[PDB]
């Protein structure tokens, strides 16, 4: 009945608006989704909960003490009918970065929040870096399928290739399969085929192409989904057609990752980067 | 499933067949109890004269005992002096114990307070408890004074008490001349009497010693009289009278009676009658001293002979025939009164009562246990009686004891088949009433289990319980009744006898098969 | 109501205490507020006793033996230590067994040591060794042996861990240390920790490696109800006339076998939170066992806890649910008709130690009856959390209360009725005020359940109408 | 009970067998095996004889009774946080930081840790 | 409010220069409480004319424990509505000197005397050694301002020195700044310019120097504050300029240590 | 064989009895008894299963070999001193961190604390 997600991404790209909206979006179908936060900027409750800024699991275990007391019901917060948690992430310098993903996930399963009174869990993994606690999720099964925000970008499409690695890493010890690619548009005039090539390099399919709409901004100054404001409008026809394939998906593969030269040909064959060659090299 | 119009307590609503279906999966699915075949095997067993020697081998473990601990005697006799607090220096859980067992009995209220040590008493002793206590109870409850006894666990960890009462009152928590008297009770050594002795003790001392000097023998003219650890209020009340009627001046020390049958009229005495402090520091004063109860009134003899210089005369009990007469003349040789008519009249009383039913006491066989006077005063009267004791266990006596009521059993006939036992507890008696079959049992309400025992080998091994002692927890207002003089000897004797003439009425009640000796006169 | 003279009553009574006694006593009386629910702002519980002000109080050896360990009938408790500690507990308690005593049931006999001068000097366990094999001698259908140690025996050193371990594997049979000495602790609310703690490190994991229990999925463990003239056995029967069967009762009537069948049960019903939550939460964690709270005390509670309850099963469960809900509507609905009208608008004052204060409320006010007065002898902070909500608005609420303070309390607000111990029973007959003896429901009930409604409803009636209350002033006063 | 103890001062962690309950307190253990704590009241007012406990069978930890003495003083040492005296007055678990004069060994095994410093740095 | 701390080494006058400097600051109509944090409990016996005011730590171990102690009974108002605490230490060798302090802040904080509209707060805190309660105020963020009274000798300068490698560790953790050098003379020749060296050494400016005279040891006697004993004198001047100085400062500056070969060279180029 | 193993992730310490010497690793014990150890290699070569290892009974510790392997990885994370490296050189003596998976169990009491974070921070 519950069906555990991760989206993954570089930072910037749009992983937190996407989900949301994309789980704005489940809940109209009638389905129960859980937000948790397992990125350390901690913003991806903000537009479900139209809050400055969900409290994270480590300020209350820190604040009360230890994770022992922290109740459930301050750690969870229910907005537009859908459950949110932030994990939150130590302090910059010491510790790991992502190690507030992994006492946020232990105690979520302690506390019985993860019990399957939801249809959808969903995961927003920062993915500029597969390490300790942001690949935690990949390494203990507890996100059966993952979606990969990229754009038309030389740095989305190399984080994309770094996840689809550490997918197939694990993918004989556990079920964690790549469900699909999501586009988001960088205003790049080849860029939706530019991913399709990659998905079809990687053996997934493209999941979808977001436009980018302006209308997200207005959106999201209200602190609020795109959905929700503006129901009528198209660019939630868009969030609304990713959230029926994203139930309707099938196709979950294990990925063929890339190497750095056939990433760096895919590029020069969009026109994103120009035609090099070796007897231009000393000028 | 009840009926609104009869409704079924716990007996017998858990006898219906459902409730009695659901029993019987309860056990033969979880419980694995044992077959029924062994569990019959197995009572049988302990019914056997090879389980009894392998019972009365016992060192380490004792089972079913028939005795209290010190600190609940010596709560016994604070309560006896006039608006004094029984005060237990140690854990609080003694205290909610001594007064939950005194209110089963006596059905009345009884005070007392703790200092509620704890751990941090275990490990830095508990002085400041003692301060602090004293001064908490005598603000809240207004005490003319506080009597301090001691539980096991300060015994161990060796609180003294005359240091901590001392420093208490140079420190301004109590008053320096509010009085303090105070004994040591571990509960550890002897049993509830040796602490009613030890508190006792303590409260005389605390207050004749020092004025010693100018006491003079014999110038109040009056008679002191010591009861000892007493649970009948009519053994009080008798006392009182047999002395008033003889014109005979006596301060009773430490009775209780008072505050033990507060009248209810909307209004709650905490404290009733009692002993004055002044009667107790005129107490050298008299011209003898008497205790009722002398087993257990050993380290209050050594004090009173010691210094207060009153020659304590040799007596028992006055239980029964002959030694209510002993007693009668002693107090007569005493105080220079004769013996009255009245006295004289009730004497003949209790003997026309003994000879209208001599026929249905004669031969019968008693086991009985108690306190060691309680129980000699009763073995005496039995035999008195005709009656044969059998089994006498004293779980608080001692050789001496022993050798004395061997000597009262040497000089009857009736006491031939009777053997004293002591440090035996009510396990053991569950062996002799088994292998040595009486006809009843005399004791306090720990024996009804006994008398369940032997009902379930038989009805004609069934051995009937009699309740006189302390204590008497599933029978009303027992307490009222008397065992000393010749009132309590007629009270004894009605019971008895009206004991075996209930216990005849129901083995005859059968139609057609025993009650052709169903007679209605007896 | 009222919440303005309520304050002022709590200040003239603290006015005779001495300072220090005054300042820590006012911390544990409070006037009830409905919409508190953190009561630790309130009102301050699961503190030390003041010395000589005559606490209710007993200590961790009661709450461990005569509480948890007593009612285990197949089991031999020894009370460790002096003859006292085990013979004012003897048979004080109505916990109901099927057994015959002495021979594989030995709830009402008194098993001791009885400690002299030279056990408190000379060592103890060599003692307590051989008690052990005159037990194995005398009694061979016993199932097992608890040592409940009393106050001398951690104050002169002994090791009961060792001779229980030695002596335990020497006879193949289950020796129980318990560490419940009187001075730890500040009530018998320490003993259940310290008893529960002993279950769990000697007895709950006996049979982790066995799987020769055939469980289905419908087993329910009962978990702190110690049949209490026979409550234990009225609960039993709603539950397996709803279709569950209960492997465990904790620990009325219970058994060694029960205890050790705990963790292969589905369902954990929790009836006292106060003495059971240790265990309870230990078998959360190591089992994934889940486990509630239920109420048994009055139709009201009843219903409530019989559909939460059966909203843990399958449709099956919570049919057979709504048939047990059916068949006893006529019997309470009948008891309500004969008995409420007699106890209409009474009120009643209750001072019980830790479960029952706040379970009863419901019962009462199921006969139009108003609790004005609730309190505990040894609940903590979470207790008080949870009774809150039942009391009424501007309802006096104590701790621990003294003998001095709760009888200033009655005289002030005049109850129709009190409910609490035997140790203030007498006080309060003497004052003309109905009383109950709300621990062992004066030697009468059951209570819980349906069938205990109808005898709850008859003893309240018995005694607050009885005609012996009318008589206590003399005609010529 | 088995206990360990660990010092910096100490060239090697010690491990002694135990008796639980006794009257003397781990005060006691650690005299008797030479392990120097710092002792500096007989009271249990002062602060020295602090001491870091670990419960090493975390599913063997007994109930037991935190004295407002010791409450007090582990405050004036600022090593008592607000959870885990919330915690003693609820689940009467002990905290992580004890007074060695005043703690009762149990029938489990610990670690106990201390520095040689009085308690309060 | 501002919190502020007064550190320094045993005997440079650490004392009397606070009681007149809130003297003189409760002349300007403020409400300055003092919050003596020395073991030796004479921190505030000039503004309240008494032998030995009552120590926290004495009145506890009396009554008790801490729980039992009323704010009344110990905190008590002086001259120009002063708020007045001592907090003692324990006798010595029994645990750290410093509990005192914990108890003390910890007690003030639970019973709300810092809300009361106070606008300064000053510790008078022990330096000779920074550790335990005593480097408390630092380590619990207690006192933002931080003033060292020194002289010109090796164990103030030496002490002064210590302070500031304590600031420098709790730094990144909290708002606690070294705010000047407050330097009294025991009449030395080139002490301004030698204590100025070691303040722009350290980069956070001297707040004003403080000569001695025999108009603090007429009023001692008294045991009554300078400034109020003769507003007219020099000295009762002096220190309303030292007051007036500290109320208007506005620069806070993280110090850096100075190794002791550094100081000594300081020291020797003087001509001492 | 005791072992303690000890993580804020872990609701209470556990303790577990194991086989002292076996082909299988600290990696097994943990395993065996669902200690979650971050184990993200199988050449020994990553280092995420870095723990921190007390040796309870100090008089009873036993000598052993460092491999070069788990020395080098030691290095790479950072938790091996120059005074530690040249203890085990000189003396055999285990450093205080260890990996888990290259790690056999020896016959003492231990005490294994871990973060649930790979070697490295
Ligand atoms: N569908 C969209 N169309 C236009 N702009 C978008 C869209 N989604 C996100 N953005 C913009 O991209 C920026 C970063 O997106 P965000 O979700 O914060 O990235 P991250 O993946 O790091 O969470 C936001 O400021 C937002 O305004
Ligand atoms: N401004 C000053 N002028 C002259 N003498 C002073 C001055 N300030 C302090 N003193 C003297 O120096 C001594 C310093 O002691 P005091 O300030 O009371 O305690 P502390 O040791 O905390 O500084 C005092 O005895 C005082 O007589
Ligand atoms: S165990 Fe407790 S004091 Fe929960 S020690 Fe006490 S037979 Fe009371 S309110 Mo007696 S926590 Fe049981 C109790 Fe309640 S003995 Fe009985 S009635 S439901
Ligand atoms: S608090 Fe609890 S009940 Fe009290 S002793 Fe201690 S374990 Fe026991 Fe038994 S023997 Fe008598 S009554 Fe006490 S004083 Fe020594
Ligand atoms: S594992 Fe990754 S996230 Fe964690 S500290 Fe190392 S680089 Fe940072
Ligand atoms: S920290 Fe400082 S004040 Fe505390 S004991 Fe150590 S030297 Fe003394
Ligand atoms: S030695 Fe002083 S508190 Fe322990
Ligand atoms: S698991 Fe990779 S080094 Fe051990
Ligand atoms: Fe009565
Ligand atoms: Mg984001
Ligand atoms: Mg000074």
């Amino acid at each position: 009945a519950m069906r555990q997600c991760a989206i993954y991404g570089k930072g910037g790209i749009g992983k937190s608006t996407t989900t949301q909206n994309l789980v704005a979006a489940l809940a109209e179908m009638g389905k129960k989704v859980m937000i948790v936060g397992c990125d350390p900027k901690a913003d991806s409750t903000r537009l479900i909960l139209h809050s400055k800024a969900q409290n994270t699991i480590m300020e209350m275990a820190a604040e009360a003490g230890t994770v022992e007391d922290l109740e459930l019901e301050d750690v969870l917060k229910a907005g537009y009918g859908v459950k949110c948690v932030e994990s939150g992430g130590p302090e910059p310098g010491v510790g790991c970065a992502g190690r507030g993903v992994i006492t946020a996930i232990n105690f979520l399963e302690e506390e019985g929040a993860y019990e399957d009174d939801l249809d959808f869990v969903f995961y927003d993994v920062l993915g500029d870096v597969v390490c300790g606690g942001f690949a935690m999720p990949i390494r203990e099964n507890k996100a059966q399928e993952i979606y990969i925000v990229c754009s038309g970008e030389m740095m989305a499409m190399y984080a994309a290739n770094n996840i689809s690695k550490g997918i197939v890493k694990y993918a004989n010890s556990g079920s964690v399969r790549l469900g699909g690619l999501i586009c988001n548009s960088r205003n790049t005039d080849r860029e939706d085929e530019l991913i399709i090539a990659l998905a079809n390099k990687l053996g997934t399919q493209m999941i979808h192409f977001v436009p980018r709409d302006n209308v997200v901004q207005r959106a999201e100054i209200r602190r609020m989904t795109v959905i929700e404001y503006d129901p009528k409008a198209k660019q939630a026809d868009e969030y609304r057609a990713l959230a029926r394939k994203v139930v309707d998906n099938k196709l979950l593969v294990i990925p063929n990752p890339i190497t750095m030269d056939e990433l760096e040909e895919l590029l020069m064959e969009f026109g994103i980067m120009e035609v090099e060659d070796e007897s231009i090299v000393g000028k | 499933s009840q009926q609104v119009d009869k409704i079924k307590a716990s007996y017998p609503l858990f006898l219906d067949q459902d409730y009695k279906d659901m029993l019987a999966k309860k056990r033969d699915g979880f419980e694995e109890k044992y077959p029924q075949d062994k569990i019959d095997e197995v009572f049988q067993w302990t019914t056997t004269k090879e389980y009894q020697e392998l019972n009365f081998q016992r060192e380490a473990l004792t089972v079913n005992p028939a005795k209290a601990c010190q600190p609940l005697g010596a709560v016994l006799c604070a309560l006896g002096f006039e608006k004094t607090m029984p005060y237990v220096h140690g854990s609080q859980g003694c205290v909610a114990y001594f007064r939950s067992y005194f209110n089963r009995h006596f059905r009345e209220p009884v005070s007392c307070v703790s200092d509620s040590m704890t751990e941090d008493a275990a490990v830095f002793g508990g002085q400041q408890n003692m301060k602090d206590g004293l001064q908490n109870c005598k603000a809240t409850y207004k005490p003319d004074m506080i009597a301090v006894s001691t539980t096991c666990m300060a015994e161990v960890i060796g609180d003294d008490l005359n240091a901590f009462i001392n420093n208490s009152k140079k420190e301004g928590f109590i008053p320096d001349e509010f009085p303090v008297p105070f004994a040591h009770t571990p509960s550890f050594v002897g049993s509830h009497v040796t602490g009613w002795d030890n508190m006792f003790e303590g409260i005389a001392r605390y207050f004749t010693l020092k004025s010693m000097d100018d006491k003079v023998v014999g110038s109040n003219k009056k008679i002191n009289i010591v009861p000892g650890f007493e649970t009948y209020l009519g053994n009080f009340r008798v006392i009182k009278r047999m002395l008033s009627e003889m014109g005979v001046g006596y301060s009773l020390l430490s009775d209780p009676e008072e505050v033990l049958d507060t009248p209810a009229d909307g209004q709650f005495r905490m404290y009733a009658g009692g002993t004055t402090q002044e009667e107790m520091k005129d107490a050298p004063n008299a011209l003898n001293t008497v205790l009722l109860q002398p087993w257990h009134l050993e380290k209050t003899k050594k004090f009173v002979e010691g210094t207060w210089k009153h020659e304590v005369p040799k007596l028992n009990i006055p239980m029964g025939l002959d030694w209510t007469d002993e007693f009668l003349m002693k107090v007569s040789e005493i105080s220079g009164q004769p013996i009255p008519a009245s006295l004289t009249k009730e004497r003949g009383r209790l003997v026309d009562m003994m000879t209208d039913s001599h026929t249905w006491l004669h031969g019968k066989r008693f086991a009985l246990w108690g306190d060691p006077d309680f129980v000699m005063g009763l073995v005496k009267f039995l035999l008195e009686l005709g009656c044969e004791p059998v089994h006498i266990l004293c779980h608080n006596g001692n050789k001496r004891w022993k050798k004395a009521v061997d000597a009262i059993l040497a000089a009857s006939p009736y006491g031939k088949n009777a053997t004293v036992y002591i440090g035996k507890d009510l396990w053991h008696l569950r062996s002799l009433v088994f292998t040595d079959k009486p006809d009843f049992m005399i004791g306090n309400s720990y024996g009804k289990f006994i008398q369940r025992d032997t009902l379930h080998k038989g009805k004609e091994f069934e051995v009937p319980l009699i309740r006189i002692g302390f204590p008497i927890f599933d029978r009303h207002h027992l307490h009222r009744s008397t065992t000393l003089g010749y009132e309590g000897a007629m009270q004894i004797l009605t019971t008895l006898v009206n004991s075996i003439l209930e216990r005849l009425d129901e083995e005859t009640r059968g139609m057609q098969a025993t009650d052709y000796n169903h007679d209605l006169v007896r | 109501m009222s919440r303005e003279e309520v304050e002022s009553l709590i200040q003239e009574v603290l006015e005779v205490y001495p300072e220090k006694a005054r300042k820590d006593r006012n911390k544990h009386l409070a006037v009830n507020d409905p919409a508190v629910t953190q009561s630790k702002k309130c009102i301050i519980s699961n503190k030390k006793s003041q010395p000589g002000l005559m606490t209710i109080r007993g200590c961790a050896y009661a709450g461990s033996k005569g509480v948890v360990w007593g009612p285990i009938k197949d089991m031999i408790h020894i009370s460790h230590g002096p003859v006292g500690c085990g013979q004012y507990s003897r048979a004080g308690r109505r916990n109901y067994y099927i057994g015959t005593t002495g021979v594989n049931a030995f709830v009402t006999m008194n098993f001791t040591s009885d400690f002299q001068e030279k056990d408190i000097v000379f060592g103890g366990d060599k003692k307590l060794a051989k008690l052990i094999d005159e037990v194995e001698t005398l009694f061979p259908l016993n199932k097992g042996i608890s040592v409940q140690s009393e106050c001398p025996i951690g104050l002169i050193g002994d090791d009961i861990e060792s001779v229980s371990k030695v002596k335990g594997a020497e006879l193949s049979k289950t020796i129980v240390p318990v560490r419940c000495e009187g001075f730890r602790g500040v009530s018998q609310s320490l003993g259940h920790h310290i008893a529960n703690d002993a279950v769990r490190d000697w007895v709950l994991g006996k049979r982790d490696e066995d799987t020769t229990f055939a469980s289905t999925p419908y087993d329910v463990a009962i978990i702190g109800d110690y049949n209490i003239g026979g409550d234990a056995w009225s609960s039993r029967i709603l539950l397996e006339e709803m279709g569950l069967r209960c492997v465990a009762q904790w620990s009325g009537d219970g058994s060694i076998s029960e205890i050790e069948l705990t963790p292969k049960v589905k369902l954990n019903l929790v009836h006292c939170y106060r003495s059971m939550n240790y265990i309870s939460r230990h078998m959360e964690e190591k089992y994934g066992i889940p486990w509630m709270e239920y109420n048994f005390f009055g139709p009201t509670k009843t219903i409530e806890s019989l559909r939460a309850i059966a909203a843990k099963f399958d449709e099956s469960i919570q049919k057979k649910c709504e048939e047990v809900i059916a068949k006893y509507k006529p019997e309470w609905e009948a008891v309500v008709a004969k008995y409420r009208p007699r106890l209409e608008g009474k009120r009643v004052m209750l001072y019980i130690g830790g479960l029952r204060p706040r379970h009863v409320i419901g019962a009462y006010e199921d006969l139009g009856m108003e609790v004005v007065g609730t309190g505990y002898e040894f609940a903590h902070n979470d207790d008080y959390d949870r009774t809150m909500k039942e009391m009424g608005d501007s309802t006096l609420l104590y701790d621990d209360v003294t003998g001095y303070e709760f009888e200033e309390f009655v005289k002030r607000i005049k109850p129709d009725l009190i409910g609490s111990g035997i140790k203030e029973k007498f006080i309060f007959q003497k004052m003309g005020i109905p009383f109950r003896e709300m621990h062992s429901w004066d030697y009468s009930g059951p209570y819980h359940g349906f069938d205990g409604f109808a005898i709850f409803a008859r003893d309240m009636d018995m005694t607050l109408n009885n005609p012996c209350w009318k008589k206590l002033q003399a005609p010529w006063e | 009970a088995t206990i360990y103890f660990s010092s910096p001062l100490m060239p090697h962690n010690k491990k002694v067998q135990a008796v639980a309950g006794k009257r003397s307190t781990k005060k006691g253990v650690a005299q008797e095996n030479g392990v120097k704590i710092p002792f500096e009241c007989q009271d249990g007012n002062c602060g020295s004889c602090l001491v870091k406990i670990t419960h090493l069978d975390g599913e063997r930890i007994k109930g037991m009774l935190l004295t407002d003495k010791e409450r007090n003083v582990l405050k004036s040492v600022g090593k008592l946080p607000k959870s885990e005296e919330e915690r003693a007055a609820v689940r009467d678990l002990p905290p992580t930081y004890r007074l060695a004069c005043q703690t009762i060994v149990t029938d489990e095994d610990l670690l106990v840790e201390f520095t040689g410093e009085p308690g309060g740095a």
